């Protein structure tokens, strides 16, 4: 899980580190409620998608200085029931129906602070860095000297002397090196109570009064702490019927039963000239409900033109299959490919009983059927006509 | 001294017994019933509260103690349910067990993070995953829940980070008429108990074993790890061919893909440093995942074997 910008906000403020004070407004007419609040002049609009992008009414950029709560108003009115884009959204984006009206700050130094589960040092890890408001990435490729690791132990917690080392290393004035390392071990306490698998705060800055503050806050979660984590995870229907599914920006449907082998379906789909429509894991323990509610995801997207199905075991998964074609009434090509118990009677099962469904026995066989399927489809949709298909025995 | 002194105890063979941590629970009657028709020496198995009962006409004990000097067991398998898995694999370390098979996907990666911390100080017990598939012995020993059918006794190590597509990679090389040795599935979580480099030192020491498949997939950087130790002891004269299929070149960044440690983050983890790391090691990389077993054979034709 991740929450809005706010939402981690909130979480720094009751475990008392301190956070740019700001109020969350989901229409236009409340943004000037919330900037008349703060003084009615300098005030930051901050979108909240779940930031340097464009969005669809033609504005860049998500978080803009407006002077006037007349402006505030105006510029979260090209926000609020907008959608912004950008690379990581795809040719889509993300709905914008919120933005946080925060006060404006300004800062003397940024620098750059993260805890985070680190594969090399198995456990967490303190991040720091006197170069702090820009991307880390480049940073680290630029000079990584700058980046100061510092790993903890996680049966003896963080020590005061480590949070104290790493912010004089990274450039803290003496007079407030104890209240920086403060907030970093207040974060290290957010960081295990809440199953946070990284907490980055970027920057983490010199106030103008001289204080630390923590201007913007990432916070990713575990979701395999769910259980655990009821607070957290109460703030499309993939998640509803409990299918690890991801939408993408290809035209083909990609339906399978473990996590590595449907990856290895999206890029054996690139591989032969398609592009994969959405990632899927299907998993074992896999009921009727699952298939059905994993083909009526993949048909509620119109631009899938086929639907691939790759799962590796055969007769009771397909009459699965059969059952769902039959009731969402699809229409577009469906080539599956069976591995396990009953390969042949579940191959004569699709064929000898109405839909036309094509079996595969071969992945890379599977794989051109699919893409060629659907260019058959896109030159049909090009040409105006419309194609139906007549398959082998 | 290093917790690497027990990668011995990966290669289960026909002398492994082994119990069933969470014997009384659906996953671990299950799975079982099918180790038993598969003809491994599945002794018995731990359930709190249940201990003394008889389940599938075996022994059930309260504690995993209790169960390894009652039937001398030298392996343990593990279907408790993430709230508990990591303890589980706690108590199995506390008990001196030589390998353990955690089966359990879900467990909490701070609870992994605990695990790591004590397995790592410590010599006697192996662990094997969690979210894994387990390891299987073709023919002789089988931990966990691969299906056996499509396994046959060969010459090709498999370890893999995945489930089903290891099943893929293992039909392709019986297909082929290869076979495998050892198939060892390392699970897809960011904190595991056993790495590639791990089973390649056990790949690259067996007589059993002329040629390995690495299946990797994005995050982390255990790939690269492999890599440079290949490039280290598995270079120049008489070495064994490496054949690999990385999956996630078409994942989006910073988006989990089923899979707790599929994932790219801060611009590491990306499938091609992956596959250009192995490459540089002598690797095949196979670009498609249906051309593993076919790839290993002329792999292994171009050097008359």
């Amino acid at each position: 899980l991740s929450l809005h910008e706010y939402m981690s906000m909130e979480l720094l403020q009751e475990a008392g580190v301190s956070v740019p004070k700001g109020y969350v407004a989901k229409s236009p007419d409340e943004a000037y409620a919330i900037a008349k609040k703060l003084g009615s002049k300098d005030v930051v609009i901050k979108a909240q998608v779940l930031g340097k992008g464009t969005f669809e009414s033609g504005l860049k950029g998500g978080v803009k200085i407006v002077f006037s709560p007349e402006e505030a108003k105006a510029v979260s009115s090209q926000m609020i029931g907008k959608k912004l884009f950008t690379k990581q959204t795809g040719e889509k984006g993300r709905i914008c129906n919120q933005v946080l009206v925060c006060e404006r700050k300004y800062p003397r130094r940024e620098y750059y602070f993260a805890i985070t589960m680190e594969r090399s040092f198995q456990g967490p890890v303190l991040i720091g860095s006197s170069h702090g408001g820009v991307n880390i990435e480049d940073v680290a490729a630029e000079s990584p000297e700058a980046i100061i690791k510092e790993p903890i132990d996680i049966e003896e917690g963080i020590k005061k002397e480590q949070a104290l080392q790493l912010a004089q290393k990274m450039g803290f004035p003496p007079n407030i090196v104890e209240s920086a390392a403060e907030n970093m071990v207040k974060l290290y306490s957010l960081f295990l109570k809440y199953d946070a698998t990284m907490i980055e705060i970027n920057p983490m800055v010199e106030d103008s009064d001289g204080a630390v503050l923590c201007m913007d806050a990432k916070i990713n979660f575990d979701s395999n702490s769910a259980y655990r984590q009821k607070k957290i995870f109460d703030l499309k229907d993939a998640a509803k019927a409990n299918l690890n599914y991801i939408g993408l920006d290809g035209n083909i449907g990609c339906l399978v039963n473990g996590a590595g082998l449907a990856m290895a379906t999206m890029d054996i789909i690139k591989l032969h000239g398609g592009t994969p429509a959405n990632f899927l894991d299907v998993g074992g323990g896999a009921t009727v409900h699952q298939v059905t509610e994993a083909f009526k995801l993949i048909t509620s997207d119109k631009k899938v033109l086929a639907i691939l199905v790759n799962i590796f075991g055969c007769d009771v998964i397909a009459q699965g299959i059969v059952m769902a074609v039959k009731d969402l009434e699809i229409k577009i090509p469906v080539v599956v490919r069976l591995q396990g118990t009953r390969v042949d009677d579940a191959k004569a099962l699709i064929a000898d009983s109405g839909l036309k469904i094509l079996a595969c026995d071969d992945l890379d066989e599977a794989a051109r059927m699919v893409v060629k399927l659907s260019e058959i489809v896109t030159l049909a949709k090009q040409a105006h006509v419309d194609v139906k298909f007549q398959l082998p025995i | 001294m290093s917790y690497t002194a027990s990668r011995q105890h990966l290669y289960v063979d026909k002398n492994t017994k082994i119990i069933c941590q969470g014997f009384t629970g659906k996953q671990g009657t299950f799975h079982s019933q099918q180790a038993l028709e598969y003809g491994t020496k599945l002794v018995g198995g731990t359930t709190p509260g249940k201990g003394g009962q008889t389940h599938l006409g075996l022994p059930v004990f309260n504690t995993v103690k209790e169960a390894k000097e009652q039937t001398g067991a030298t392996a343990s398998v593990i279907y408790v349910p993430p709230p508990f898995a990591a303890a589980a694999i706690n108590e199995a370390i506390e008990a001196e067990i030589p390998l353990v098979v955690c089966i359990t996907e879900g467990i909490p990666q701070q609870d992994m993070v605990r695990v790591k911390h004590k397995l790592l100080r410590q010599e006697k017990t192996r662990l094997i995953g969690p979210n894994c598939p387990g390891v299987i012995n073709p023919g002789e020993c089988k931990i966990g829940i691969m299906p056996g059918h499509i396994h046959k006794k060969g010459r090709i190590g498999i370890v893999s980070r995945s489930g089903t597509l290891t099943y893929e990679a293992v039909h392709q090389t019986t297909q082929v008429g290869l076979g495998q040795s050892l198939c060892v599935g390392i699970g897809g979580d960011p904190f595991n108990g056993t790495d590639f480099i791990d089973c390649l030192e056990i790949f690259l020491n067996d007589s059993a074993t002329e040629g390995i498949i690495l299946i990797g997939e994005i995050g982390g950087n255990a790939e690269e790890n492999a890599a440079e130790f290949l490039k280290q002891h598995n270079s120049g004269p008489n070495s064994k061919p490496v054949v690999s299929f990385i999956a996630g070149l078409t994942a989006p960044p910073g988006r989990r893909m089923g899979h707790a440690g599929a994932i790219i983050a801060g611009g590491k983890g990306g499938a091609k440093e992956k596959i250009s790391a192995l490459q540089s090691a002598g690797v095949v990389v196979s670009m498609s995942p249906a051309q593993l077993g076919t790839t290993i054979y002329k792999e292994f034709e171009k050097r008359k074997m």
